[PDB]
């Protein structure tokens, strides 16, 4: 409420790629890219890994942010 | 999630 919250977990996750990657999991819709990168993966670049637990997580929460959070 |  004083900040945020899956969004610096995001500023975490590596800057290198794993950073703006997880970003787009919980940044773009829901689905928009959470799946044409977690799903039609093709060698795992690297945003699907990093952002399918960051985007995922982000649903788990985001839904109804309150029990415990996965990445 | 995380990469690195």
């Amino acid at each position: 409420m004083l900040q945020k919250k899956i969004e610096e977990i995001a500023a975490k996750y590596k800057h290198s790629v794993v950073k703006k990657c997880c970003y787009d999991g919980a940044s773009v819709n829901n689905d928009e890219t959470c799946e044409q990168r977690a799903a039609r993966i093709s060698l795992g670049p690297r945003c699907i890994k990093a952002f399918t637990e960051c985007c995922v997580v982000a649903s788990q929460l985001r839904a109804n942010i309150s029990h415990k959070d996965m990445c | 999630c995380l990469g690195x």
